[PDB]
């Protein structure tokens, strides 16, 4: 019955701002301390900070990597809390998570959590991809060969192997935001090596985002 | 990170299972522990001591020595399956919390597997491009959790290492990559480089080296 729903993330630049709210109801919100949790695509969770209820004083404190960039603030009579990103940096990219804070010196816990809301930080416009060969030479029976996609943007890229003739053996990686903002992943396939020599391995990169498409032929060194 | 937890643990069906959390703040508050599965938001399993919220069963339970705190599970459960996560504050009198690492608890529900390991040199291409990029591919291991460690000349490097976390393979098992992002420059410099990947306690190595 405790319910809390964040909003706002978006897609913005280093150096901008970027504001989310997180709605709340079900518990008394102008008793309750309320904390911002962020979490990297993958990662651990990681404390934002924390506002204190009125009756307590109302104040907030931050962790290091974002204190004096960021603001949290409530308004109770909209039962709302807010987070006020400002100076943003590449490594605020994160799903950044709503929670009713409990008490009781001593300790606090996060007793309800909310959805999430994702924020991206890059300066990157539209990128199409670059296609390198991961190719296989001198595992016993089979081989690895695969294909490495660098430097695109925005997210996604698809592979298929064969115009989708070949799954078997097939995986493609999850994609990592790097410093620049530019998203690489790989894709890769294990196949008999005695197919090296009849069956051609062609891997299909596809990002609509730039309107492109690669082929890459994958062959032994 | 003031707390520190073990990166994963396993445990078999209706088995007890204890994940450990360590750090200085500990000998003064207790720690507070979440679950959260894949693609969900965490939830409060263990608050003050041994306090479980509505919801959450007898067999999860808190306990605390020293500076350690500990979430214990009786009798694993396959929705048990989770990441786990402690809190408490950063230090005595401090006014911010922080989190532990987070520990992946896999509840064994296919055999363990050693991870298959192929690490690519640059492509001469990439080359080419004036980029170097090693590819370390981690693929068919299970359970779901590995550390990777770069050397370079038998020594270690972490400086321009980037690596995802292990997601499912299309037969159920687990693969991972990592990247170790060098110049051109760097990549002919050196003799060998090396991909380490440790999964339950053992270690695979594979070396590239910038001849032959």
């Amino acid at each position: 019955e405790v319910q809390l729903v964040e909003s706002g993330g978006g897609l913005v630049k280093p150096g901008g701002s970027l504001r989310l709210s997180c709605a709340a109801s079900g518990f008394t919100f102008s008793n309750a301390w309320m904390s911002w949790v962020r979490q990297a695509p993958g990662k651990g969770l990681e404390w934002v900070g924390r506002i204190k209820s009125k009756t307590d004083g109302g104040t907030t404190d931050y962790a290091a990597p974002v204190k004096g960039r960021f603001t949290i603030s409530r308004d109770d009579s909209k039962n709302t809390l807010y987070l006020q990103m400002n100076s943003l940096k590449t490594e605020d990219t994160a799903v950044y998570y709503c929670a009713r804070t409990g008490k009781y010196p001593g300790e606090e816990y996060f007793q309800d959590w909310g959805r999430g809301t994702l924020v991206t930080v890059s300066s990157a416009s539209t990128k199409g991809p670059s296609v390198f060969p991961l190719a296989p030479s001198s595992s016993g029976g089979t081989a690895a060969l695969g294909c490495l996609v660098k430097d695109y943007f925005p997210e996604p890229v698809t592979v298929s192997w064969n115009s989708g003739a070949l799954t078997s053996g097939v995986h493609t990686f999850p994609a990592v935001l790097q410093s620049s903002g530019l998203y690489s992943l790989s894709s890769v396939v294990t196949v008999p090596s005695s197919s090296l020599g009849t069956q051609t391995y062609i891997c299909n990169v596809n990002h609509k985002p730039s309107n492109t498409k690669v082929d890459k032929r994958v062959e032994p060194k | 990170s003031e707390l520190t937890q073990d990166p994963a643990v396993s445990v078999a069906l209706g088995q007890t299972v204890r994940i450990t959390c360590q750090g200085d703040s500990l000998r003064s508050y207790y720690a507070s522990w979440y679950q959260q599965k894949p693609g969900q938001a965490p939830v409060l399993v263990i608050y003050g001591k041994n306090n479980r919220p509505s919801g959450i069963p007898d067999r999860f339970s808190g306990s605390s020595s020293g500076n350690t705190a500990s979430l214990t599970i009786t009798g694993a459960q396959a929705e048990d399956e989770a990441d786990y996560y402690c809190s408490s504050r950063d230090k005595s009198g401090s006014r911010l919390s922080v989190f532990g690492g987070g520990t992946k608890l896999t509840v064994l529900s296919q055999p363990k597997a050693a991870p298959s390991v192929t690490l690519f040199p640059p492509s001469s291409e990439e080359l080419q491009a004036n980029k170097a990029t090693l590819v370390c591919l981690i693929s068919d291991f299970y359970p779901g959790a590995v550390t990777v460690a770069w050397k370079a000349d038998s020594s270690p490097v972490k400086a321009g290492v980037e690596t995802t976390t292990p997601s499912k393979q299309s037969n159920n098992k687990y693969a991972a990559s990592s990247y170790l992002s060098l110049t051109p420059e760097q990549w002919k410099s050196h003799r060998s480089y090396s991909c380490q990947v440790t999964h339950e306690g053992s270690t695979v190595e594979k070396t590239v080296a910038p001849t032959e």
